[PDB]
């Protein structure tokens, strides 16, 4: 937590994925627990996000509803 | 020789003393300001 | 889906701001003790 908004403020960056890859690989070294919210294709949650699970559960709702108009 | 020669040593022990108790204020003062400016950061990282 | 994010969010911040309020009202107070104890010493 000191180091994710350091990293950021250093370079006046809002959000951990549009930082630089210089910057990237630097927590990387440091921090290897940071692989799957930084280098993964398609993560079921939003990474880097507050309302990460409040979105989960919005998005089932819409896949429930189109389930239905659909069928 | 012993009088005026420790009677100095008083305000040796002084001068030399509160230039190292103001070097802790510039250190410790911004090792404590930085946190803020690092939580302030982090308020626009949650919007 | 966009608004329960964006209105999450919204909220969550504001109670961040009162994590850092009560942390940035130290300001007055750790600039007191640090010099009043030089002033005393020079006076």
């Amino acid at each position: 937590a000191t180091a994710l908004t350091e990293a950021c403020a250093a370079e006046r960056v809002v959000r951990p994925h549009q930082l630089s890859p210089a910057g990237q690989a630097e927590l990387l070294l440091r921090f290897p627990a940071l692989e799957v919210p930084l280098r993964h294709p398609r993560p079921v949650l939003p990474p880097f996000d507050i309302a990460a699970e409040v979105a989960f559960t919005a998005r089932i709702h819409l896949a429930c509803l189109r389930a239905l108009g659909q069928a | 020789q012993r009088t005026g020669r420790s009677a100095l040593a008083v305000l040796i022990r002084a001068c030399y003393r509160l230039q190292q108790q103001l070097q802790r204020t510039r250190r410790a003062l911004l090792h404590h300001s930085d946190a803020v400016l690092t939580s302030l950061h982090h308020v626009r990282m949650l919007l | 889906e966009q608004v329960v994010v964006l209105q999450a969010q919204r909220t969550a911040a504001a109670a961040a701001l009162e994590n850092a309020a009560m942390q940035a009202a130290e300001l007055p107070v750790d600039i007191e003790r640090r010099l009043r104890p030089i002033e005393r010493n020079v006076h």
